[PDB]
């Protein structure tokens, strides 16, 4: 695996991707 | 955080793992 | 708004349309 | 949970609300 | 409901989101 | 426009529901 | 080019991207 | 319309093309 | 067809849809 | 990671957030 | 190949590496 | 290259078609 430059909606897909059926918390500070 | 580190620098799958359920 | 049906990646991408800075959880075993 | 009410069924923007933090 | 910073493609995403079966129409100024 | 407005300043999901059919 | 199975906001990501400038309906009741 | 070209059947950028305005 | 602005995720997206069964090559310089 | 079904375009994407800068190649007759 | 695996079946990213260049 | 080219100018479809199998 490489380093990711992720934003936005992208950041939630990759989330998505890593995590699957283990769900994820999506906690953006301000 | 990561929102804003994976944005404003860059980061790993492994580091996006930590937020996993 | 419509009623849609939302899938797998899609509906992640909707819960980031939906609450953006407040943030979500992805929780499909609840 | 969300996968019943809006993929296998159907779920409005509001219903979508609940899952905010 | 939270304000949006939408661009390019994102755009056409949230449209089809919000409008669903009803449709849509994208129409950029030039 | 709204598409203007979205990309550079900031919109609702109230704003693009007038361009629904 | 080729031929496509295009469901949902997958075809709008390909009106999209074939349309650009020009802008398009997306109208599935028609 | 657009769904049964492209969604049921098949569809080419071509046809894509008849919904830009 | 129209000019592209396409960037990261959004290119390999433009050529799934141009190239479909016949597949592609993604390879960025450097 | 988890074990996902991956289809069509999320396959792509998929592969380009694992691959990045490496590359990668699409070939589904293969 | 990869649809077979990935889609058909379930695959991990570990074995979608293997298309990496 | 391509990817280098679609994001730093611009691109066309055609293009694009050089990249596939
Ligand atoms: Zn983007
Ligand atoms: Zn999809």
């Amino acid at each position: 695996f490489v380093n990711q430059h992720l934003c936005g909606s992208h950041l939630v897909e990759a989330l998505y991707l890593v995590c699957g059926e283990r769900g994820f918390f999506y906690t953006p500070k301000a | 955080g990561i929102v804003e580190q994976c944005c404003t620098s860059i980061c790993s799958l492994y580091q996006l793992e930590n937020y996993c359920n």
